[PDB]
């Protein structure tokens, strides 16, 4: 009576404990790849982060100087 | 036979016909680096929440 009225059977817990299993390793294996992305893209530059700005090169006069040489 | 030029004439900016090529890289610049790869995609959420130490969302 008590376990009819108060519990349920072991596959709930079972198959819950698998599922949470899996969200957490997905989590842990995601915050790996994240952190070893972040160190190659502040190594190298080449990706969207850690972009520092630049001039802007539309800001360059492109117009006879009064000297022929700029 | 020589006619003096009027105010404003020689101040003009004229037209020349010339043979000489005109010249392709007058500055001698190097070629410009490669770009950033510009990537390009669709917006899902970010995979199981912000995963960030105990928040499930
Ligand atoms: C203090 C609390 C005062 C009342 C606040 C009520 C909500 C409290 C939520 C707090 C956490 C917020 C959060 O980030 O949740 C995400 C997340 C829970 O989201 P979830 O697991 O998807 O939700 C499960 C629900 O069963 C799924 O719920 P649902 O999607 O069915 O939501 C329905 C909604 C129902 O709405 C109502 O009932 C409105 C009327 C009330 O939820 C509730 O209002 C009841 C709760 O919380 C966490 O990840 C862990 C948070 C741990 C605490 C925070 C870290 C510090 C701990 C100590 C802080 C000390 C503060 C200073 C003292
Ligand atoms: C001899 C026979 C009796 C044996 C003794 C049994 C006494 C049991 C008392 C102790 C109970 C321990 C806790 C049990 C309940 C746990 C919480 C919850 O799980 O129980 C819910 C039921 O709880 C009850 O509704 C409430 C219990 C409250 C007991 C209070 C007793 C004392 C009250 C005294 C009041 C006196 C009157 C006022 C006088 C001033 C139903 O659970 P549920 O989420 O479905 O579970 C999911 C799995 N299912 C679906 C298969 C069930």
């Amino acid at each position: 009576w008590i376990a009819r009225t108060f519990y349920d059977g072991p596959e709930k817990n079972y198959e819950k404990t698998m599922a949470i299993l899996q969200i957490e390793a997905e989590k842990a294996e995601l915050r790996l790849k994240e952190l070893e992305v972040r160190r190659l893209m502040r190594a190298r530059g080449d990706g969207p982060w850690y972009q520092y700005p630049t001039i802007d090169k539309a800001l360059i006069d492109h117009s006879p100087k009064t000297t022929p040489d700029n | 036979g020589w006619v003096r030029p009027d105010l404003g004439e020689l101040s003009k900016v004229t037209k020349v016909k010339t043979d000489r090529p005109l010249p392709e890289n007058p500055y001698h610049s190097r070629a410009r680096p490669e770009p950033n790869p510009e990537a390009e995609g669709d917006l899902k959420p970010a995979k199981h929440g912000s995963r960030l130490f105990f928040w499930t969302m």
